[PDB]
């Protein structure tokens, strides 16, 4: 043929689906304001947990010291004594 | 007074150990929040003092070392304002200043091999070895907290941590402590790569081992902001891992 008729479709394959870009716009409108909104929620967490102690991995002492109450040097004076009976 | 290699592992090995063990006893051991009040003015002291010292220096180590009483009011920072943000910051600041003091002492040594003293002694470097003197250039606008390096990204992250917690006054003070800071590391600029002395120091070549870090340490800081998210995810854990 001749230069126009192919360079006419030749750009129109170039150009893309504006539908799609219409709908990928309103998507990541969507997912980024939610997300924006979860970022603001966790920027609000306190640096000390309303926990905190109560965590297993911060008490490390309730499950330790009933296991060396027996040992030499932390009984209490009255064990001794009538431990003999 | 000490020796290169030594000062070269001080500012480093150190400080990371001794700002995780602040850490360990600010998290736990103080819940009065009296040191947020020790920490704020001797940070904001350090930052002033170190931006308006390290610019009358004529010497290279106690440049350096000014820029690490800078650079640790600038970790500091994060101290003030106790969130998980702040810690995050701090720790990445402590990271980035890490690396950048390798590769600056990496540079110090390598001109060591023909005693270097002063910072004139660095004149037309540009022309003798022009690689090294890129990378010390790169090197000092990463200290500086040029945009496109690395450094730029821990002084950013510490202001947004300093504006989270509303302490107003921290991020002023530490812009107008950048814009004097950034000065005289231009000026170490200008005497290494425009103004050529009369007389020139020839610098002899480096070994491999010290190279092979500088050019890592080199590719590091301007290609971090490329992709900067391991760190910031490294720093995010390390930060809630205080307390679960």
């Amino acid at each position: 043929g001749f230069i126009m008729e192919f360079a006419e479709n030749l750009v129109l394959r170039l150009m893309e689906n504006p539908e799609e870009r219409d709908r990928k716009a309103r998507e990541h409108i969507y997912e980024m304001h939610e997300r924006c909104k979860k970022i603001k929620e966790m920027w609000a967490l306190p640096i000390r947990p309303y926990g905190f102690w109560t965590f297993e991995r911060h008490n490390a002492q309730l499950r330790w010291d009933p296991q060396i109450s027996q040992v030499a040097g932390r009984r209490d004076p009255y064990d001794d004594l009538l431990e003999d009976n | 007074g000490s020796p290169t290699p030594v000062t070269a592992f001080l500012s480093i090995a150190p400080k990371i150990s001794i700002f995780a063990n602040i850490l360990r006893v600010f998290i736990y051991g103080s819940y009065g929040a009296t040191l947020q009040q020790i920490f704020f003015f001797c940070s904001i002291a350090s930052m002033i003092l170190g931006a308006l010292a390290a610019m009358a220096q004529t010497k290279v180590k106690r440049l350096l070392a000014y820029s690490s009483i800078g650079h640790v009011g600038y970790i500091c920072i994060g101290f003030s304002c106790g969130t998980i943000e702040g810690i995050q910051s701090l720790l990445i600041g402590i990271f980035i200043y890490a690396l950048m003091t390798m590769d600056a002492f990496a540079i110090v040594l390598a001109l060591r091999q023909t005693r270097v003293k002063y910072i004139a002694d660095l004149g037309a470097l540009a022309k003798t070895n022009p690689i090294l003197a890129i990378t010390f250039s790169i090197t000092m606008f990463s200290y500086a907290g040029i945009p496109p390096l690395a450094g730029f990204c821990s002084k950013f992250y510490l202001f947004f941590a300093a504006l989270g917690c509303g302490a107003y006054f921290l991020a002023l003070v530490g812009v107008v402590t950048s814009v004097i800071g950034c000065f005289y590391y231009i000026r170490l600029v200008k005497r290494m790569f425009f103004d050529t002395p009369r007389t020139w120091i020839l610098y002899e070549p480096m070994d491999r081992n010290k190279s092979l870090l500088l050019a890592m340490t080199s590719f590091f800081i301007t290609l971090f902001l490329l992709y900067p998210s391991p760190l910031f995810s490294v720093t995010h854990q390390m930060a809630l891992s205080l307390y679960l």
